[PDB]
C-alpha cells in the first residue's frame, strides 16, 4: 500500500463570514448616560461653589476686621 | 412640517456636528433670561466686599448701628 497526503473535511473552516458586530452602545442609550453625566456634573459642581461663598466672605472679612494692619 | 422636522434630520445625516453647534449655543442665550435663579448670583457678587469698609458720620440716620452683631442696613442672609 502506498501512503500519500490525506484529506480532512469535518467543518471546512467556514469561509467568508462577518465577525464584526455592534456591542455595548446602541445609540439612544449612550445619550441618556451622556446628558445624564452632564446633569449630575453641573449640579454637584455648583454646590461646592456655594460652599466656597461661605469661605469667600469670611476670608475678606479678615482685612476689614484688622485695621491696626 | 416643512422645515421644523423635515430639514432638521438632513443636518443629522450630513455633517452631524452642526446640530450641536446651534443647539447648545442657542440654549446659552435663552436660559439666562427666563430661569428664576440668575438674579441670586448678582446679589452675592455685590455683597462680597473687595475693599475695606468706610465709616460715615452719623447725624439722624435710619438702619445704621455699630460693628457688633445687630440688625443694621440689610446684611446678607441668602442661603446660610
Amino acid at each position: 500500500x502506498x501512503x500519500x497526503x490525506x484529506x480532512x473535511x469535518x467543518x471546512x473552516x467556514x469561509x467568508x463570514x462577518x465577525x464584526x458586530x455592534x456591542x455595548x452602545x446602541x445609540g439612544y442609550s449612550m445619550f441618556a448616560v451622556g446628558i445624564g453625566a452632564l446633569l449630575f456634573g453641573y449640579w454637584s459642581m455648583m454646590k461646592w461653589n456655594r460652599e466656597r461663598r461661605r469661605l469667600q466672605i469670611e476670608d475678606f472679612e479678615a482685612r476689614i476686621a484688622l485695621m491696626p494692619l | 412640517a416643512e422645515r421644523v422636522a423635515a430639514f432638521l434630520k438632513n443636518v443629522w445625516a450630513k455633517e452631524p456636528v452642526l446640530v450641536a453647534s446651534f443647539a447648545i449655543a442657542g440654549l446659552a442665550v435663552i436660559l439666562p433670561t427666563l430661569s428664576p435663579y440668575t438674579k441670586y448670583s448678582l446679589m452675592i457678587n455685590x455683597x462680597x466686599x473687595x475693599x475695606x469698609x468706610x465709616x460715615x458720620x452719623x447725624x439722624x440716620x435710619x438702619x445704621x448701628x455699630x460693628x457688633x452683631x445687630x440688625x443694621x442696613x440689610x446684611x446678607x442672609x441668602x442661603x446660610x
